[PDB]
């Protein structure tokens, strides 16, 4: 109902602050030195994650391509 | 009452030593009188089983005597040594007279129907899992029912896929129309059946297992406020919040798919024999499977555990630490200490962020690893099974009801691994608990019980100190106090005169010496008893949050307002309350924020004298009043101390110029002793040199 | 405001890892896709003819595809689990943030246990995040891929199963509201049950001062048997929406089997495509027993962000940040001050017009309730006056930062409680840096040093609770040097001379001088002692300013209320 | 269902009372076979 | 067994008063008020423990 | 042994403006001191020199000639287990790798 037309205007709202609202890039040995908060909120997951997930993705990808073509 | 003279008339009668008023103070928390389940809790506290059964007239001459009846609409009396072929009995009015013989007319004129029996049953283990196989033991039936019922439940759902090899046995292969409509419409009716036997079983058993948390909360309640004041001085309040609310854990656990889950997983071999009469050769791999399981779930336990130990450490010092920011806001928000006082929350919340994750990343690797062990035992059930009916002894159908069967043994599976986080949470749980209720309490000797108390304070030989490394605070204290003595007690600032008024009610025990109430030693005495006796105006000065009658009339809360009026206006601030909107009903807020210093100064002192005590502390009862009101006090003390022994503490030496003796300490020795003007008559001494 | 649209922009934040976990999850859902599948191949291509190396090569492609669906699955919720504690993280601070800036007759008017409670609700949000829960929405969301595959299958039981997913979502929305509405009522009897645990643990020591266990004991059994029924009745709504979840799954699993095999021995289907559709169905509706599981955690988490939102709307006090007022000297004045603690209260200050020249030290007496502590209370910004204001250095307080203002006010209170912490950080809570020289010029000029130094500990020993552990003029030194260690320009004592001895208060008498070295100073106390030498006396009564000059000239005049005082002292 | 909780069953779920009932017997212990056959 | 049960034995029910006014007669009130434990103490074996 | 975790790291000139501070830089070849509130857009660095004095601001140029390419990163982590075999499990967890 409204609830959902007052959503997508508030996403559409905060969605013209992208670049504006992310936080600037820092890598690991420099992100761990941070308040203990902060710290705990700009660290990224990591770098070993995020690999794994996509070499299953591209395993799925090159078998379905196999197996089709 | 009369009913608590009854219950002291039985006891005499099966020979335990009891005080009447000690049960009242244990049982008539909201006075009126004892009641019937106050009654009840009395006698079952004195070790002397009870109980209230309907009898019928002719049914008394076989009852075991004495006997209490327990008249509805009015007064009691205790039938004894029943007469037969007479027509009489002889019963013991509660009201102060001899023991009658009763007419037979009269008596059922007499008697609503209902007894209560009465014997006697006379031939600390530490709060561990083993505290609640009592608690299975008392609701048996139940549990045995809800056993039953799991059972029952197993078959509809071993049931169920017989049906379905029938289906793709005998159904899908020749025809078939009337069979199939049979089968469908006896399986939505065995389904109708199971899912309401299931939702009954659920029902029935979160309904024992919140009485039995409501039974060990209580419990456990009534163990934390027996316990010493240096156990909460050592501690701080938010992590008893946290240690109660662990109870509040354990019972959001208990009253959920916990142990439906593990019984149903336990009732796992019925389905086990019917799989195993399908086929030999595939129930082995599950068979073998369930110790893996097993290992998998002792691999995962200690360190999930030691996370969840690390997590409840976090959330304890996170509430400690919010609890003590709220409780002093004042102060906090007094001065600009919130910058720091965020920084330290935001380690605090970063701390027990990181715990939890590092508790819910393992919890989903355990997770994930029960997973792997289902699905490997799956696929090589597909192998296996695809060999058995590809060459013979093996239907399609078979097959089929085989791999249902074995998903329905892995359901509970699953949900025991979704749940291992709450099943460690209750494991630490029942430790901080058993943590909580293993500590010494501040218990007395269930002696025979001791008289009413005349002022007789005699302390000797004391030495006492707050903790075992702590300097002594008093050295050699050795004073006596009679009745009807208006004793003051004076000193520097830290001299340890408030020791001495948490030494006369039993704070703590002495190290070295003994104090001594009426010729009888606090060593053993009863805490709760003295403290009914003594009345005490503390330095502290915290109010509860209710009304202002209820506030004074803490104590005792069955009496009428006009003694709460008297006591008011001997404390000076009858008027005060009577200018105020609500009058004695006004809230006086937490912390007795609704009031002022002197206000709540005044309503705690009349508190603590609204009572009938025998010795009456004022511990800087004063130090906090004003002129104008403190001589409303003194012109009041007449009327205060009379039969009190009255103990005044003040710094404002107007207060106990006019007290009988006058002690000066100082380094908590007892250094001057007297009247006020044969202290004041010597320049040399302290007294003169405080003036 | 803070009803539900907080986490609209923060979820923003975090648009790209999350965007990669829907990247991943449609593929799960793939991976779902992939070993069913399989199974009518094993079922239409083995069990028909022969086979014994396809199956080889089917299984074999089956194990690692699997594990890749385990592995997968684990590092999908670790990723949404560790992007999500951000969020959570950062609406813990947000919330502490708004808590410790909100105005102090918030703090009043209501219990602690209950905005401990509300705290906690912050923690029940995030036993709920880092769970089970979204990631079951998710799955729940893009099993929709697999409905295309059941249109491949039959449309008859794809059209009952797209008829089964209306009687879940209808149903679900039947049962929603009574659920909600009795774990609302839980959490109240909850806070409650916190408010009054924390009001009898933290006043431990009146209620042993007194007998009366067995009132709050009977209080308690009471509060705890409403809690626990309210929490029984929400398990029974919760177990009568998990019993019919499995009454519509079952039934509609029923109907699947029966036209299935009707279609089945009438043709156009096979066996393994039957299977598969079953394996699929199961599959599909495992997260909607998931979520049903949980259904009563969802009814929770709602109620903990609107109690969230409850704590969070109220009128904030933190800062206004107007011009960046300069440092303060002793000008204070009052004009028209007129005050309630409540709007139907009656009001207590009704013409309070005062003003107080720098390096005054000026002492207030009154009767008991007369509103000295009003005055007190009305310096700081704690509290905003109906009528009339209060200026600060020719500044109003109804625009000045609070802050800014109680870092330049040092006040020891009517009341004073200390932190669990050392001496030595108890006096120096306003700066942690700050050299232990200062902090011992405060103690020696406070009167404080000779009992800390014949301290065991000396400046180490623990306040074991608010003020306990040492004595009450111990705790009113040490409120004392807290209240001196800093540089004020506007000093409050507030009865700073009630639990101290008359030589400790002679001491700090002595010590006056050095106390108001350039700073004013305002004394609250009932001891017309230690105003002797005030230099100008205030006396107050019914929340009248009633007398007002010097202490010599106010009590030349017999009739004065304070020399009415003076010979009620003697 | 939409009914508060109130006194009848504040008070079977007050701990005084549990204690009292030993070998307790719930609200529907024969509808357990009831509901079988 | 305690004091006031061993002084006591022929009749358990009697009142403590009695009891008090014997051992006041028998001059056995005064060692027994000065003793820690008053009518509780408990002699631990025939005659031993005091 | 304070309890503040610290690590040498070596960082260049511009990553400087994203670390936390206070900083100590340690030279190889001489004095130390200890940067803290970087400044962008300015070339300016809010150094205190370990020599007895005020907190200077320094220029880019002096800077460059000042810094070797090293510094030290701290931080500080507030949030007696009897020696058995448990003791050597963080032995196992520390050596994972
Ligand atoms: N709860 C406690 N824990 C540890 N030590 C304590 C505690 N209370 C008091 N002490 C120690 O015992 C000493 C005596 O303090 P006490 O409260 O008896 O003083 P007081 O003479 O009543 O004080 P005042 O009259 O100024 O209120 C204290 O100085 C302190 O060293
Ligand atoms: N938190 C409160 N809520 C409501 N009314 C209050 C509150 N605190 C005080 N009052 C009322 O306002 C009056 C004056 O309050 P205040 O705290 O200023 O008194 P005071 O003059 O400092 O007291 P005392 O001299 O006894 O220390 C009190 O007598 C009481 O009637
Ligand atoms: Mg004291
Ligand atoms: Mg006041």
């Amino acid at each position: 109902s409204e609830f959902l037309l007052r959503y997508k205007l508030v996403w559409s709202e905060t969605w013209k602050i992208r670049k504006q609202l992310d936080t600037p890039v820092r890598e690991k040995d420099e992100n761990e030195f941070l308040p203990a908060h902060l710290e705990l909120i700009e660290t990224p997951v990591s770098r070993r994650p995020r690999l794994v997930a996509y070499f299953i993705m591209g395993f799925l990808v090159i078998a379905v391509i196999l197996s089709v073509l | 009452d009369y009913g608590l003279y009854a219950l002291e008339i039985l006891a005499q009668y099966h020979n335990v030593s009891v005080n009447p008023e000690e049960i009242k103070h244990r049982f008539d928390t909201d006075g009126t009188g004892l009641g019937l389940t106050s009654w009840l809790l009395a006698a079952k506290s004195l070790e002397l089983k009870v109980k209230q059964v309907k009898k019928t007239i002719d049914r008394l001459n076989f009852i075991s005597l004495p006997a209490l009846v327990w008249r509805e609409d009015g007064r009691h009396f205790i039938l004894t040594k029943v007469s037969k072929e007479a027509n009489r009995y002889l019963i013991f009015d509660l009201e102060q007279r001899n023991p009658r013989v009763l007419e037979q007319s009269e008596f059922e004129a007499l008697y609503q129907g209902h007894i209560i029996l009465i014997a006697s049953r006379s031939s600390l283990a530490k709060f561990d899992f083993t505290w609640f196989i009592p608690a299975i033991i008392k609701y048996r039936k139940i549990f045995i029912e809800t056993l039953v019922v799991s059972v029952f439940l197993q078959l509809f759902a071993l049931i169920t896929p017989l049906f379905f090899q029938v289906v793709m046995d005998k159904v899908l292969v020749h025809r078939g129309f009337s069979t199939l409509n049979v089968i469908t419409v006896a399986l939505s009716v065995v389904v109708v059946f199971e899912i309401i036997l299931s939702g009954l079983r659920t029902y029935i058993f979160a309904h024992s297992t919140s009485r039995i948390d409501v039974e060990l909360g209580a419990k456990l309640f009534r163990h934390l406020l027996a316990l010493p004041i240096s156990y909460f001085e050592s501690r701080r309040v938010g992590d008893t919040v946290a240690r109660v609310r662990e109870l509040d854990q354990i019972r959001n656990f208990l009253t959920g798919q916990a142990l439906t889950s593990v019984l149903d997983l336990l009732f796992s071999f019925i389905f086990f024999a019917v799989m195993w009469y399908y086929s030999p050769k595939l129930t082995l791999v599950i068979l073998f499977s369930l110790p893996c399981y097993a290992a998998w779930s002792v691999f995962i336990s200690p360190i999930l555990r030691r996370r969840l130990d690390d997590k409840f450490s976090r959330n304890a010092d996170n509430q400690s630490f919010l609890v003590e920011s709220v409780t002093a806001i004042n102060t906090i928000k007094a001065m600009a200490v919130s910058p720091q006082m965020t920084n330290i929350w935001d380690k605090q919340l970063a701390g027990y962020v990181a715990a939890g994750f590092k508790v819910t990343v393992l919890a989903t690797i355990g997770q994930q690893g029960i997973q792997l062990i289902q699905k490997t035992v799956m696929i090589i059930n597909l192998w296996l099974g695809a060999h058995l009916v590809i060459s013979g002894d093996l239907s399609i159908g078979q097959l089929i009801a085989f791999n249902m069967l074995a998903g329905q043994i892995v359901a509970p599976v699953i949900r025991l691994a979704q749940i291992w986080q709450d099943f460690q949470q209750v494991g630490i749980s029942v430790t901080r608990l058993g943590d909580v209720l293993n500590s010494p309490t501040e218990s007395y000797h269930g002696k025979l019980a001791l008289p009413e108390i005349n002022g007789n304070i005699t302390f000797r030989n004391i030495r006492f100190r707050y903790k075992p490394d702590s300097p002594v605070i008093l050295d050699n204290i050795n004073l006596s106090i009679k009745q009807g003595e208006v004793i003051g007690i004076v000193g520097r600032s830290g001299s340890g005169k408030s020791t001495l008024t948490k030494l006369i009610q039993r704070f703590y025990i002495p190290e070295n010496g003994q104090v001594l109430i009426d010729g009888h030693d606090l060593a053993l005495a009863d805490p709760n008893w003295l403290r009914r006796q003594v009345g005490v105006v503390l330095q502290d000065n915290v109010l509860l949050n209710r009304s202002i009658i209820d506030n004074i009339s803490l104590a005792n809360p069955g009496m009428s307002v006009e003694k709460v009026i008297y006591a008011a206006k001997l404390a000076g601030a009858h008027d005060f309350i009577s200018e105020l909107r609500e009058g004695y009903n006004t809230i006086v807020g937490e912390q007795g924020a609704g009031l002022s210093g002197g206000q709540r100064q005044r309503i705690a002192i009349a508190r603590a004298l609204v009572n009938n005590p025998k010795i009456l502390i004022f511990d800087q009862a004063t130090s906090a009043l004003d002129y104008e009101s403190e001589h409303i006090i003194m012109r009041n003390m007449h009327k205060i101390c009379k039969g009190r022994t009255v103990i005044i503490i003040a710094h404002r030496l107007s207060t106990v110029k006019n007290a009988d003796r006058i002690i000066v300490m100082e380094k908590g020795k007892i250094v001057e002793q007297g009247k006020h003007k044969e202290l004041l008559s010597e320049p040399e001494s302290l007294y003169s040199y405080l003036y």
